[PDB]
């Protein structure tokens, strides 16, 4: 469990000089999702491919996702398992070694689930409660609604900030009008863990490095789980 | 046709959102918008290495720009100026090869 941030742990907007638009994308109605389906490749050794057509555009076919090691790749291997994530296009590679180059490919990490045993009844969606800070009072709180009894961190942080775009601008073209977030997330069973939501420092931003922490393929439980994020205005 | 921009002629108003669009037809990673005027070369205003991202050239300044998808890279003034008023050249690109589209003319009064 680790501690929680403080300034010097926490990246700034102000010291980003690239486009936050980059960043923006990331969360802005956009999310890979699949349901009830199953691995049919693999590329390197703890990754996953899955057969999955992009909605809203047409973007895509195929989506791999990464995860940790190969340990975690072969647990949900022959499983089926719903998909959610964030994917990323700039230095997003695989073999679909039967060439096949004329298809749409994406890539992710983490986001998958076990389907059996995970899902309500008759379409019910789960809510979790998200509660803003800024400048260290609270602001507003929102719903967020999954599907999952256990879901992946990644979707509830994609949902919280597609939400916070929307009603608080949190990321714009070019910056944000706040200077640090973190999202942090709370275990009924007591432990704790934050992601930073500001880009590393300097003129260029690497999504698919950023992506990367949801790496483990961390579930939480909805029915308890606790959020909040945590921001500064510039 | 590789490189084909929409409108190709546009007439816009001080403070008006415009938005220039290009489609390329190689599916090239990289596209690059330009604008033409005298005393300058070709001028780089962004620029985008692949779907979900685009990067500010030398004149990022007073616009923004989106690429959906491999084919497609608009370019936005959020709220036009005269001085935005200019030749616009898209450009899909691989390596050294650049294919240029035909250019739009923007006069914003």
């Amino acid at each position: 469990s680790q501690p929680d941030p403080m300034p010097d742990d926490l990246h700034k907007s102000s010291e980003f000089t690239g486009t936050m638009g980059n960043m923006k994308y990331l969360y802005d109605d956009h999310y890979v999702s699949a349901t009830k389906v199953k691995s049919v490749d693999k590329f390197l050794a703890h990754d996953l491919i899955y057969n999955i057509s992009d909605k809203k555009l047409k973007n895509y076919d195929k989506v791999k996702t990464e995860l940790l090691n190969e340990d975690l790749a072969k647990k949900y291997k022959d499983e089926v398992v719903d998909v959610y994530g964030s994917n990323y296009y700039v230095n997003c590679y695989f073999s679909s070694k039967d060439n096949v180059w004329w298809h749409g490919k994406t890539c992710m990490y983490g986001g998958i689930t076990k389907h059996e045993g995970n899902h309500f009844d008759n379409g019910n969606l789960q809510n979790v409660l998200v509660r803003v800070y800024e400048n260290k009072r609270n602001t507003i709180s929102f719903e967020v609604q999954t599907d999952k009894k256990s879901v992946t961190a990644q979707e509830l942080d994609i949902k919280a900030r597609n939400f916070l775009i929307n009603k608080k601008n949190l990321y714009e073209f070019n910056s944000s009008p706040y200077e640090t977030g973190y999202i942090k997330f709370i275990e009924n069973n007591g432990n704790t863990f934050w992601y930073d939501m500001m880009p590393a420092p300097g003129d260029k931003f690497d999504q698919s490095k950023y992506l990367m922490m949801y790496n483990d393929n961390k579930t939480v439980d909805s029915k308890s789980v606790k959020i909040e994020v945590h921001l500064t205005t510039k | 046709a590789a490189v084909t921009q929409s409108p190709r002629n546009k007439v816009a108003v001080t403070g008006e959102k415009v938005t220039l669009s290009c489609q390329q037809t190689n599916n090239h990673n990289n596209m690059y918008w330009y604008r033409q005027d005298t005393g300058h070369g070709l001028r780089l205003i962004h620029y985008s290495y692949g779907v979900g991202n685009t990067e500010k050239g030398d004149i990022p300044d007073g616009y923004e720009a989106s690429r959906p998808s491999q084919e497609q890279f608009s370019l936005i003034l959020v709220s036009a100026t005269p001085s935005q008023s200019s030749v616009y050249f898209c450009a899909s690109g691989v390596g050294g090869t650049l294919y240029f589209g035909a250019g739009t003319r923007l006069s914003v009064l």
